[PDB]
């Protein structure tokens, strides 16, 4: 079995992954000053430790496959858990596909458009053949997808130590002007600390896919709320110390000039080798898409008992073991969503749906452990880390519609309730001619995908 | 003037121009032959043959 | 200021004029004393100097318009210069004093300054005969000549190997021009007689 050493080495590799390359042009174009965005690099940090933990309660009492759908069932009631079943289909898992994959073209197309920025064709034409890629190689073969995933977690480490030994010793070397006379410009507006908690947090984006390890700890109720409480600190200890190495080697006003801004770095402090960042970050990008594909399949499948979600998704393919009909289906929505937006304009719209039921969760915590629920729970937290999360995320998804609306927290809107709607006139009525457009369409799809239902 | 076409150490020129200057001596003394080799060999540029 | 310029998005280019120096530069006070390498700085010649009047080498001309040698009293030599007499002009021929304009290049780019404007560029190197020029009015006493209009100037501007000492100046700032977004800019002024 996996001890407590391995408890933490697959959590700190899980967190850590393109946000930390593309976040920081982000947080700091809000917060104005290198002072400031150096503390929403802790204060979202030590924000995800909480969210982790908090989740560690329910994954232990619950104790079910489903991943958070349970969790929202055992509640609320079966509308929320088929609410998030249908937005975790629709925006948050292909939204967040599109992120990782636009962020990927950011980084190969830069060197070869040095000094200024590439065109919006380049980098989705790029980012389009990514999605098409890895979600081609990922139907085709299981092997395909472990076989570079170790190899994949190697180059995004080797880069996170070498910017950080890079941007230490330079801090040895007395280059400290740009944090002299921090704060000067801070612009600290729930307008701004909003907007900048949603790109910060976009870098710790897999805390909530952390209980699976529970399984194969050695000792998981004494060692997991350690391995989380240990591991993550441990990581937001790593981005300001990343972050840190950034502001000693570029300016301000140098950082929103450019997207990829590890790029900028390795011109500036790896000129023999420059092109090893590029290069690396896009391993470790296309690695992280890697990961997010192989979970599509999973809460379709949990789902699908429940007659929630369409039976079909979660038929898989004889000649190879792979969820077919679920990815084919997750990246064409990926490709709808490249083409209208961009990195920024995701970022928001990813974190906005996603942060609401990050929220209802961990109010479920609390609300069946007040009223509701009297179970036993083997890992307890204290009453005031869930209280913390959801006064919090209640903040994160409530400030930035009402002091910067935008037009795509309309679009995130309009979703979610289409599927309220689909769930009285498909689910909760159960219609007759209801049946006759599913029945003929899904095996159908069977005959054409030569798919097969799993058990 | 000759060692000019040996080139700069960012524009190269002539591989080398022709030592004719050995070709002049018309009398044998080892101070007119001595004269020649390290007249072309010191006002040489630094890595040229 | 270059902090402040560079948050602001601009750029700063600064003049350069490394032709000549004052004649209270460190270098010319050694200089005259023949202190160690710096005896030849400056370009020196020997010139009669009795009663207050002097016989230059030749009959060359400041711009300013007088003649261009002048006497020095430490040295008891005449040292050249192109401009008024405070302003002795460079010895651009021995490589000594090019390691020197290399390193002010260098300790400029360092300060963050984003290129420069190199000014007076045709009258870096001279004639190393120092034949004398042609006039204008051949049939003019060779007594009166002071003005500079009076000469045609083919031994003090634009000489054989003075675009090879530019071509130098531009790769010392091509070390510092390799990481994009900081290209150094490197400008000069024009010659106003000619434009080819
Ligand atoms: C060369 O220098 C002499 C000084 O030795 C200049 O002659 C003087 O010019 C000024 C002009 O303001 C007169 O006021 C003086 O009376 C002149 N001095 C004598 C002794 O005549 C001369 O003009 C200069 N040559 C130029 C400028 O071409
Ligand atoms: C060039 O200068 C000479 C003078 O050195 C001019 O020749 C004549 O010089 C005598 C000198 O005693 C004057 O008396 C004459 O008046 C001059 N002739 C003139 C002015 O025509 C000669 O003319 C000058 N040439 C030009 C083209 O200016
Ligand atoms: C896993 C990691 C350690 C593998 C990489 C090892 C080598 C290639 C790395 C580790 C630390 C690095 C150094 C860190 C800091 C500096 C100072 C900078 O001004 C020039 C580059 C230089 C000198 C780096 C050169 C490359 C380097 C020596
Ligand atoms: C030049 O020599 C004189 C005579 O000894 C001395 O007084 C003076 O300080 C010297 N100046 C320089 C710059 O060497
Ligand atoms: C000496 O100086 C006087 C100053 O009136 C001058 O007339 C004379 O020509 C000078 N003699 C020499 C030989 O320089
Ligand atoms: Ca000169």
């Amino acid at each position: 079995e996996l001890g407590l050493f391995s408890g933490t080495c697959i959590i700190v590799g899980t967190i850590i992954g393109s946000g930390i390359f593309i976040s920081p042009k982000s947080v700091l174009s809000n917060m104005e000053a290198v002072g400031p965005c150096l503390i929403i690099w802790a204060m979202c940090g030590v924000l995800a430790t909480l969210g982790a933990l908090c989740f560690a309660e329910l994954g232990t009492m619950i104790t079910k496959s489903g991943g958070e759908y349970p969790y929202l069932m055992e509640a609320f009631g079966p509308i929320p858990a088929y609410l998030f079943s249908w937005s975790s289909l629709f925006v948050i898992k292909p939204s967040s596909f599109a992120i990782i994959c636009l962020s990927f073209s950011e980084y190969v197309c830069a060197p070869f458009y040095s000094g200024c920025s590439p065109p919006q064709v380049v980098i989705k034409t790029l980012a389009a053949a990514a999605i098409l890629l890895i979600s081609t190689v990922n139907a085709l073969s299981v092997r395909l997808g472990s076989y570079v995933q170790n190899v994949f977690t190697a180059a995004k480490m080797v880069i996170v130590v070498i910017i950080i030994i890079s941007g230490l010793v330079l801090l040895a070397q007395g280059n400290t002007r740009n944090f002299e006379n921090s704060f000067e410009g801070a612009s600290l507006s729930v307008g701004s600390i909003s907007l900048a908690l949603y790109n910060g947090l976009w870098a710790y984006d897999g805390w909530n896919q952390l209980n699976y390890i529970t399984e194969e700890l050695r000792n998981p109720f004494r060692n997991l709320p350690l391995a989380i409480i240990i591991g993550i600190p441990l990581v937001t200890g790593c981005y300001i110390l990343m972050n840190v190495s950034y502001f000693t080697v570029m300016t301000a006003t140098e950082l929103l000039q450019s997207q990829a801004v590890a790029v900028t770095f390795g011109d500036r402090v790896l000129y023999p080798a420059s092109w090893i960042v590029p290069l690396f970050v896009a391993f470790s990008t296309i690695g992280a898409a890697n990961g997010s594909c192989f979970t599509a399949g999973r809460l379709v499948f949990v789902a699908g008992r429940e007659g929630h979600m369409l039976k079909v998704l979660s038929y898989i393919s004889v000649k190879r073991l792979t969820p077919a009909p679920a990815i084919m289906f997750h990246s064409m929505i990926a490709i709808i969503y490249i083409i209208p937006g961009d990195i920024n304009s995701l970022v928001n719209y990813f974190s906005f749906a996603a942060w609401l039921f990050y929220g209802l969760t961990i109010t479920g915590l609390i609300v069946m452990r007040f009223t509701r629920k009297e179970l036993k729970r083997p890992i307890k937290v204290p009453i005031f880390i869930p209280i913390l999360v959801t006064l919090l995320s209640v903040f994160l998804v409530l400030a930035p519609i009402i002091s910067a609306p935008a037009w795509e927290y309309l679009y995130c809107v309009l979703f979610m309730l289409s599927g309220l709607v689909f769930y009285f006139l498909f689910v909760h009525y159960k219609f007759g001619w209801a049946q006759k457009i599913s029945k003929p369409l899904t095996m159908h799809l069977q005959m054409l995908m030569e798919v097969v239902p799993p058990e | 003037e000759t060692m000019v076409y040996y080139g700069l150490p960012f524009i190269q020129e002539a591989d080398f121009p022709f030592n004719s200057y050995l070709s002049k001596l018309d009398k044998p003394s080892g101070n007119s032959v001595s004269e020649v080799i390290t007249s072309w060999l010191e006002n040489m540029p630094e890595g040229k043959w | 200021l270059v902090a402040a310029i560079h948050d602001k998005g601009l750029k700063l280019i600064i003049d350069f004029i490394p032709n000549h120096t004052s004649d209270k530069h460190a270098w010319f006070q050694w200089s005259r004393n023949r202190t160690g390498k710096y005896t030849d700085y400056y370009i020196w010649h020997d010139c009669n100097y009795e009663n207050g009047t002097t016989i230059p080498p030749n009959n060359w001309l400041s711009v300013y318009g007088n003649s261009s040698w002048h006497f020095d009293e430490v040295r008891k030599q005449c040292y050249f210069h192109q401009f008024m007499k405070e302003q002795p002009d460079l010895n651009f021929r021995n490589p000594d004093v090019q390691e020197e304009i290399k390193e002010i290049i260098q300790f400029w780019l360092s300060k963050g300054v984003d290129g420069f404007s190199f000014n007076a560029l045709q009258y870096l190197l001279e004639a190393k005969h120092l034949r004398d020029e042609a006039q204008v009015n051949k049939t003019q006493i060779p007594d009166t000549v002071t003005h500079y209009s009076q000469l045609h100037h083919d031994f003090t501007t634009t000489q054989v190997g003075m675009h090879d000492i530019v071509r130098s100046f531009r790769q010392t700032m091509n070390q510092y021009s390799r990481e994009p977004g900081r290209y150094r800019f490197m400008g000069t002024e024009a010659h106003g007689e000619s434009i080819t």
